[PDB]
């Protein structure tokens, strides 16, 4: 205590690491988030790990559905 | 309510909807609902029989956006106001 | 706008594509639907793909009536 | 409620319930509930493998053309959306 | 009809087959159920199946009492 | 409210809870909520100071019990009551 | 008894093992949580990321193992 | 002795079990066979097992006549 | 040679060739060779997916009861083994 | 009948579909074959298929000349 | 010719035939051919509708044997004679 | 004896041999036997002093050729000849 | 040269390691072998490696079909 | 040309890479071989078993790569 969402809002307009479901994880600027853990990121960089590999994709604005967010790492 | 209202403002701008299965779907956001089910017009699969698509929310992974579409100052002011009302 | 449901209403009696979970897609006439996206189709043609040790094979089954549970619908598309 | 009500009428007809895991099961629809949990009487599966079926498992229920008033069903859903 | 819950209450204190999600199936006396399909069994026999290399092997596990969470229930059969 | 009320009387007894992924987990039942989430004490996560564990309901497959812990006569009367409420 | 959430309150700041949906399982000190089962861990290690602060979504926690 | 072929000859017109590659087994009347173990069966009942993401399911197909290629036969067994 | 000879007689009847990879293919048996490579005319597969078929790919060929003299076929194999 | 080799010689210098083992299929002009079904093609178009996540994606590869070893040939179709 | 003749001498002794798919098959060796296709009588699957089995050679992985069934001195004298004839 | 005779005239030419497992192997053809086993020189096992390689026929899927290396008029006359031998 | 089979017969009545198809491999006394690489072993010990593990099985006399032998290691 | 087997004779005692059916691939000095494509390698390493002598069955060799 108090609210774990309050510990998130401290990271608004700030760079955050987020691991998603599977071998993909992106980092960017935390613009918005809600109860369900939907987020909006600025200038994000997503990575995909493969063994069968460092694939990177760039975007300036992205909405991520909460259903896929598992882990929010504070730098 | 946040992301519902956020998406309502994004009606008529072209988006790119990443589905959990990797497919791309690029189109004009026409309608939205609470569960974030999306309705797109003039769709095209980037890159290599249109015409509309109702996308069930639970499928979306990403919706890609244009910086200029969004008022970043107002977005995080809304989530600041959202987190407070408890 | 409004509701993605209202725009789905306009396709009643009309030919419609549906994608389900996995490589399973089908096209019926739109007969019915609810807010859970449970739908009923008429004269519908299902097309499925599956592999049996690197063995893609297509199948086509065509029923005259079908009820599909909503929790299995991903996309509802509408042809030209 | 529309679909519940729709199935309530189908009681007594043979319906073929495709389960999400490819299994068939054809039988006489004896009862249904709000969650579309179906109780079918008789069998059997084609071609080898009286049951209560958790609705959360059904992919399809195959119907015949003349079990359904395709016009009253269409209008039925038209009334559904209206009530919003 | 009526409610499938009432079609299940006719089987309290009586023997009942339940098919869990996956190639497992348990059989036992029906002691309790609810709206979510949470069932509680007595003197139950779970029996799981499994292939491997061209094998229909079976394995049984028994217990005097067991609670089954709805989620995993897919079919419930009763003999006659 | 039946199985919530059932697990409530079951408090302080030793139980075994088989998870959906085949973990066994054998411990002393202390708590239960409406969602049937569980807390166990003095456990042995079979196999390989613990000491306690919190299990969300969505994970459990079985909860194994002993015959004497349950009044089968009144339990099945309790299910009879709740199904009458229509 | 009573509320399982109220027995988590009597467990704050302590070192807690939590399991996730999938192969990953990480351990850290329980700083805060809510009714949505969202948990925040301080000084956390994956069992290797040595995270400062970590927000864990509520629908993804399957087990919360705690030494006592 | 002699030849495992000669002892297979004695089962002509007679009910016979055959196991094929994988969980695929069938029982016909023995109609024909050669040194490559190509056989023909009559009134035969195939029983197959297969999994669809930990989902064992049995199937039974019964044809009236069938030619099986030898390169696919593992075992030929004979009931009591 | 027995089975070659057996198929030589089946020429002109519809035979259903189950391929080792589950695929069906029904057609009119037009020709066959020593290795039981089959050339069927017409189609099609049930229920979606004129061909030469490498014999090394066929699991079954389904026949009908009255295409085959079950007695002369039995004696035919009886003559086969005898010639050893 | 006769020999299926003769049914193949009618297609020398002509366009021919060949299905290789696996979800690959090539099409081209039939320049040579033998008893083992070794075929040699000209101006050929190999086209492999593949799912993934609910995907019927195709990929083409062409060459002026190609020899295909029998082993991999499963079906040979010719248009009309 | 070696292993063909070797197996001919093993007719009537109980063996255990390991198939490439792991199944056991324990029975009385009655007949054998060049490709080492085996014929077994009085079969039993060790451990948890008999009656004969024709086993196609290409399936066998192991055939287990009794030391006393085999004259080890003669076996390797036969392969010594086998390798020489080239 | 056709494709043995065909690959014989193909000697000394640069070829590409696609294996069943998708390896490319591009080198100079030196040898071929009746079983259509191959030896190549100055190869580049694409991708990642070699120098030579021996491929058993059973492995090759394709052997890629150039149009000029083959007299298509006489090759198809050569297949015509061998099929006449019945 | 000469014959690789002659280099085998030197190992008769002697302990030999043989790797089969897959994660199984046994060692025992080489009693017999042929062209096709069929072998007979005395007092053999077979091992199966698993990760998901050291499973061992004992037998005094075993015939191994050549179709499964890949590798014959001389100690 | 000629016989591919005769060009292996002109390659005896040299260090040779050979590939097998499956993931395993090992390298050693080619001591002997026959018509059945059976090969024997001296001082062989798997690429780690450092085998003295090794008999390799003929139906299992897919590639014989040789430095020249």
């Amino acid at each position: 205590m108090e609210t774990p969402l309050d510990l998130l809002k401290l990271n608004l307009d700030e760079r955050v690491y987020i691991k998603l479901r599977g071998a993909r994880t992106l980092v960017g600027t935390l613009q918005a988030f809600d109860s369900h853990c939907n987020i909006v990121l600025s200038d994000a960089v997503e990575t995909i790990y493969q063994l069968n590999s460092e694939s990177e994709r760039r975007c300036e604005m992205v909405f991520i559905r909460g259903d896929t967010v598992t882990l929010i790492s504070t730098p | 309510m946040l992301f519902f209202s956020f998406f309502k403002t994004l009606v008529d701008q072209e988006v790119v909807v990443e589905l959990k299965n990797d497919i791309e779907i690029k189109g004009t956001l026409q309608s939205v609902d609470q569960f974030l089910n999306l309705k797109l017009d003039n769709i095209s699969c980037t890159d290599e029989s249109v015409r509309n698509i109702f996308i069930r929310g639970s499928t979306v992974r990403y919706v890609y956006l244009n910086k200029n579409m969004v008022d970043t100052n107002l977005l995080q002011d809304a989530t600041r106001r959202e987190v407070m009302t408890e």
